[PDB]
């Protein structure tokens, strides 16, 4: 099993909780 | 009329904020992005029961499970964007 | 939601304070007084649906009674001490 | 002048109390 940089793998609704705020910050939205 | 939290959501709006520094180093966009939400949030919420039983609604469940920090920190974002009163700018 | 009156509680407080600038003239200590009363409020109080109910019955109660403008005055005072942060 | 501020008793009074209030807190 590969590793990668960060620590926040391993609760899977934590993994898809920061991908969706990361995409959300990056829009530079309202 | 209801008991004002202005001064209380801004220590506990700090704390949350100081939590996700030591966790979120990787991405120093998160703790601004934060903070610019709640700089443009309605002075009725930001003075709120309501904002103070999130505010330690999620201190408690990111100091109990730190693994899902980012399930809360969502949280916390979106219903401070339901509260917002301003376009973000620049 | 909740609706935020902080901007129209700022409006409504502005237009009684008017009120009592053209009202109170010869007293001009009363509106600075005033003013100062609503700046120490807390925060929860100046944008709530209470503050708009009480600004919005204020300036009718004014403009029917200008007998009683002092009464009302007074009334709103002790309103925003007691509402003080 | 009946149109004075004191004419009005409660007016009287509460103008006298406000008065009296903006003078204490200088
Ligand atoms: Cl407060
Ligand atoms: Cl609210
Ligand atoms: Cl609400
Ligand atoms: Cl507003
Ligand atoms: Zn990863
Ligand atoms: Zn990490
Ligand atoms: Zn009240
Ligand atoms: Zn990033
Ligand atoms: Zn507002
Ligand atoms: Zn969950
Ligand atoms: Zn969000
Ligand atoms: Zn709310
Ligand atoms: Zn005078
Ligand atoms: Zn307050
Ligand atoms: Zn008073």
């Amino acid at each position: 099993v590969t590793v990668d940089d960060d620590d926040d793998d391993n609760d899977p609704e934590n993994r898809i909780a920061k991908k969706m705020l990361l995409e959300e910050i990056k829009a530079n939205l309202s | 009329g209801k008991k004002c939290y202005k001064l209380e959501n801004e220590k506990l709006f700090e704390e949350f904020l100081e939590l996700c520094k030591m966790q979120t180093a990787d991405h120093p966009e998160v703790v601004p992005f934060l903070y610019n939400r709640q700089q443009r949030a309605h002075s009725l919420f930001l003075a709120s029961a309501e904002f103070c039983n999130i505010l330690s609604r999620v201190l408690s469940r990111a100091r109990s499970r730190p693994a899902k920090l980012y399930v809360y920190i969502n949280e916390l974002c979106t219903v401070l964007k339901a509260h917002s009163a301003k376009k973000k700018l620049n």
